[PDB]
């Protein structure tokens, strides 16, 4: 076929148009070049196809041998003809043929269909499984969101998503994997794993993988469940008038909880925005930098957006005040300094917004719509969503208006502080006073007559659906759809992590994290020793043997050597914190002499070197003949169970060798076995073309270029001979170590700041 | 088991130390299903 | 993988008489035994049998030195007298995970003087009224057992 | 031999009382908010 390629290229050269355009038009032109077709669309789809199917022979098939396998009239029938073809040069065919392949005809192979079409066989065992309940038949409240059709794998961004399938079915065309592949290096190995010994044609595949990770979102009415999983029957569970039950066949929280510690961490120091975005895209999810489901998911928390901002992404615009989440509708606020008293007697300068203004105001389930003025609300519609829900809705709205109501209802104190232990502004300080003592405003605020009204109804301080309400303040018994044109508008970021508009007007500030600590419900896992001297003492020694494990070449590279500035780490300065001072020192001579003697009188052994290594940072005490101490059984702070066992494996630590497995503080992790092999498994993932820089031009000294297999055989440090991308000759040297660019840029930050500090 | 002085004390407090001295077990994540119901759900179980 | 590749491996192609110990872990039988450990072996400490599918013991080098053995995930049930005419110097026993029927498969221990510890978990055996106290009575020899004797120690 | 240290770990049972071996120091208490750290002793 490449002969009958250059033979086509060939007579189509003869031509001197072809000429003219082949090299006229670069490569990137092609776009353009494909996209002056016909158009000559069907007017009617259902007429044509219509006509077509009463045709002899409508079906156009491709040239080949296929049709051997078929006569030309079977039983009498006629199924394909001869004849030649000039919209698709090769020849017709009925649906005779197709019914009688559909009967008769080669055998193909069923393994493919296992895995290739995943995402709908998924989509199937979902349904089978579902369990259904009752139907009720009363009338269902519904509202407008934005929703996720279909359950994703991974979702990513379109680039990302199709950079990741051009690396997974296009092993050619994959010059220089950039910082996308090895955030996705697990879902590229398994796709690929999975999708090899197909015959699909590459395009079916491209774009199911496309349908796979991409994500589809949608404005859509809903009520109850948001999940995709939900979405993708909700054609049959919700209805106008009727509900179903249905029970279809996480990270969010523990992204939730990374971010807001980030946050916390970043804050007390000067230069907030580096020291946050360093340990942003530093820190790990299990198997996957912070930019794997921060990206994935649409807005969050506060936190959440913040990071993003620091990081790369994009993040909705509404303004978040605390809680709320304010979208305006109309007017501008002009905001200038006054001298105000407040109900407790002291007086605050503090700016206030000049002007009428409209906001559709969001909090957890709860929406609504309030409209103010200078020191003054002025209306407020609500649905029944959430007794609690609604009160924070009711208060953060209170204290963002400015009444000066809530200014008079201020009873206590304000001179409160965050976890980090600094002076908010007065707003803040407001909103923490009047959230910790919800009735303060609540009682002198006023009450006003209910909304008589068909469905416009009351709601009293206590959050219970009772008459005389507050004022202002009216419960709608309908639906209210706020948030649109979510515009994603261009947003600056400051230092301090505080976002801004295209102009100077703030819209996220630094402290409007809610200071509310959790439990990660999966591996927090840093790399950096200005992090985790915050937690207990399990999650020190995780991390720390995350940290081991992670840069498991260079430390078994450097125990060769054998050398002490193997065992002056930083990562275990905070190790050391968490050793008793007394014993820490003998517990570091017993471990470097049994290290020493399994470098000298012994081989590798992975488990119990990382499991001794950690305890060496602090200096030996030796006998006072000379020799090591002896232990078997290392306790650790808190007693009890936190206590490491020198033989074989305890709470903390366990590899069991007939599996070859590793359990740290109950997580069980794979080490496929020992070994620059185990390495290399590892490495398995990675990306086609990521073991090579590109250096120099086409350099023809080496005559024609080589494949990705005749590449991994040239030893490190060579040149090689390679085409980049659609073509693009270009010499590469095949690399010598793992690179991390962000690595790279964080410490040339933290390089320049010292140097800034030191000179000032 | 959880030595304890002789006091009496309210079955959540009992329990969360009991938890807290094995916390191995209490923050497990990650549920390795050995068995299985007819008709019983493993994920809603585990959830719960 | 076979019992020779974990011996080969084991003792790098040397002497029979330069280990101690031994771990046969993982390895396929045929029709459950444990061959690939000739009878010139002279010396020999810890033994490590796990995976193996031994459903008796009847070849065994015969042995002075060995004072531990570990058998787990077997479906041995049989006379285990022939340890002592093989290696009465046992002190750590271990069949943790096998398959025994009643009390009589552990009697033939009583010859043997040395063990101090015997193990026996979740097996047929173990699921019966006074078991510990039964086992105690009939290996008076016996110093420790899956643990519990009087107090917690290792080995 | 000494007082309360929380970094040595909670009271010990008499379990591990028993088993324990000389020259190794741990913590007990004799009632309500009253523990002592103790150290075993040969004689």
């Amino acid at each position: 076929m490449t002969l009958a390629k250059i033979e086509l290229l060939k007579q189509l050269l003869r031509d001197n148009e072809a000429k003219t355009v082949l090299k006229q038009t670069t490569v990137d032109q092609y776009n353009i070049i494909r996209k002056f077709n016909t158009s000559r669309i069907e007017k009617n789809p259902s007429l044509r196809m219509k006509w077509a199917m009463c045709s002899n022979f409508p079906l156009a098939l491709t040239k080949g041998d296929m049709a051997n396998r078929i006569p030309l009239e079977y039983k009498g029938i006629q199924l394909k003809t001869n004849a030649e073809d000039i919209g698709t040069k090769g020849q017709m065919c009925s649906i005779a043929a197709v019914t009688w392949w559909n009967t008769y005809g080669p055998i193909g192979d069923t393994e493919g269909f296992e895995r290739v079409y995943e995402s709908f066989f998924l989509r199937k065992m979902r349904l089978d499984n579902a369990t259904w309940g009752r139907i009720t038949f009363g009338p269902v409240e519904r509202v407008r969101k934005r929703v996720l059709l279909n359950p994703l794998t991974k979702e990513m961004p379109p680039d990302e998503a199709s950079n990741v399938i051009m690396e997974i079915l296009f092993p050619k065309e994959a010059g220089i994997p950039r910082e996308s592949t090895w955030i996705h290096r697990e879902l590229i190995k398994e796709k690929r794993e999975k999708l090899k010994g197909t015959m699909i044609t590459p395009i079916v595949l491209a774009y199911m993988l496309e349908r796979e990770l991409v994500a589809r979102r949608r404005f859509l009415p809903v009520a109850g469940a948001t999940s995709a999983e939900f979405i993708e029957m909700l054609h049959c569970l919700q209805g106008e008038n009727w509900r179903q039950i249905y029970h279809p066949g996480s990270r969010s929280q523990s992204m939730i909880v990374a971010c807001r510690k980030i946050i916390r961490r970043s804050i007390v120091a000067s230069n907030p925005l580096e020291l946050a975005v360093e340990i942003a895209n530093k820190t790990v999810i299990d198997t996957e930098p912070l930019k794997s489901c921060l990206a994935a998911i649409d807005g969050g928390d506060v936190a959440c957006d913040i990071i993003r901002a620091a990081l790369g992404l994009k993040i909705r615009q509404r303004q978040r005040f605390g809680r709320l989440e304010l979208k305006r509708i109309s007017g501008r606020g002009f905001k200038n300094d006054e001298e105000i008293l407040i109900g407790n007697g002291t007086i605050q300068k503090i700016g206030i917004w000049d002007g009428e203004e409209e906001f559709h105001v969001r909090c957890g389930e709860c929406r609504g719509i309030l409209k103010k003025s200078k020191m003054k609300l002025e209306k407020l519609l609500i649905n029944s969503a959430k007794k609690e829900d609604m009160r924070d809705l009711i208060i953060l709205c209170m204290v963002f208006s400015q009444d000066t109501r809530m200014f008079q209802g201020v009873r206590g104190e304000i001179n409160f502080l965050n976890r980090a232990g600094q002076l908010l502004s007065p707003m803040y300080q407001l909103q923490r006073y009047f959230l910790n003592r919800s009735n303060d405003l609540f009682d002198q605020w006023g009450y006003e007559e209910s909304p008589k009204a068909s469905e416009l109804h009351g709601i009293n301080e206590s959050m219970n659906a009772s008459d005389y309400t507050l004022k202002g303040v009216v419960v709608t018994r309908n639906v209210i759809d706020d948030f649109s044109s979510t515009e994603t508008e261009k947003v600056s970021i400051t230092k301090n992590l505080s976002l801004i508009k295209r102009t100077g007007e703030v819209i996220m500030g630094a402290n409007d994290v809610s200071e509310l600590e959790s439990q990660a419900q999966l591996m927090i896992t840093y790399d950096t020793p200005k992090m985790w001297e915050m937690g207990t003492t399990k999650e020190l020694v995780q991390n720390t043997y995350q940290w081991v494990l992670k840069n498991l070449v260079t430390l078994k590279a450097q125990f060769l050597l054998g050398k002490e500035d193997m065992f002056q780490w930083d990562a275990f300065e905070a190790f050391e914190s968490i050793i008793p001072q007394k014993m820490a020192g003998q517990y570091s001579g017993f471990a470097r002499a049994v290290l020493k003697q399994m470098r000298d009188q012994e081989v590798m052994k992975t488990d119990q070197f990382i499991k001794l290594l950690p305890f060496c940072f602090s200096p030996p005490k030796l006998r006072s003949n000379g020799e090591p101490y002896q232990f078997l059984k290392l306790v650790l702070k808190g007693g009890g169970e936190n206590f490491i066992e020198v033989r074989k494996g305890s709470p903390l630590f366990s590899y069991n060798p007939q599996t070859e497995v590793l359990t740290i503080c109950g997580r069980m992790m794979s080490l496929k076995g020992k070994i620059e092999d185990e390495e290399r498994n590892r490495s398995m993932g990675n990306a086609v073309l990521a073991g090579f820089l590109v250096s120099g031009k086409y350099d023809p000294d080496l005559g024609d270029f080589k494949t990705i297999e005749e590449l991994e055989k040239l030893k490190p440090g060579e040149k090689a001979n390679i085409l980049l991308y659609q073509g693009k000759p270009v010499k590469v040297v095949k690399r010598k170590r793992y690179s991390a660019l962000s690595n790279d840029i964080s410490q040339g930050i933290k390089r320049q700041r010292m140097t800034v500090e030191s000179m000032g | 088991a959880n030595m304890t002085e002789g006091k009496s004390k309210k079955p959540k407090t009992l329990a969360k130390e009991c938890l807290e001295k094995y916390s191995t077990l209490r923050d497990q994540t990650d549920p390795i299903l050995i068995m299985k119901s007819e008709k019983a759900n493993e994920n809603f179980l585990w959830k719960l | 993988m076979e019992m020779g590749r974990r011996i080969h491996l084991e003792l790098r192609n040397r002497t029979p008489s330069d280990v101690k110990e031994l771990v046969l872990d993982n390895s396929r039988s045929n029709e459950g035994k444990l061959e690939g450990l000739t009878d010139e072996f002279e010396e020999l400490e810890f033994l490590s049998t796990i995976n193996v599918g031994l459903t008796s013991i009847a070849n065994l080098p015969k042995l002075n030195k060995l004072k531990k053995l570990e058998l787990s995930d077997n479906r041995v049930s049989g006379g285990l007298e022939v340890l002592a005419e093989k290696c009465p110097n046992l002190t750590h026993l271990n069949l943790s995970g096998n398959k025994i029927k009643d009390l009589s498969t552990i009697e033939p221990l009583k010859k043997l003087e040395n063990l101090k510890s015997l193990d026996l978990f979740n097996c047929e055996v173990t699921n019966l009224n006074d078991y510990r106290e039964n086992v105690f009575k009939l290996l008076p020899q016996l110093t420790y057992l899956d643990g519990y004797d009087r107090d917690d120690k290792e080995a």
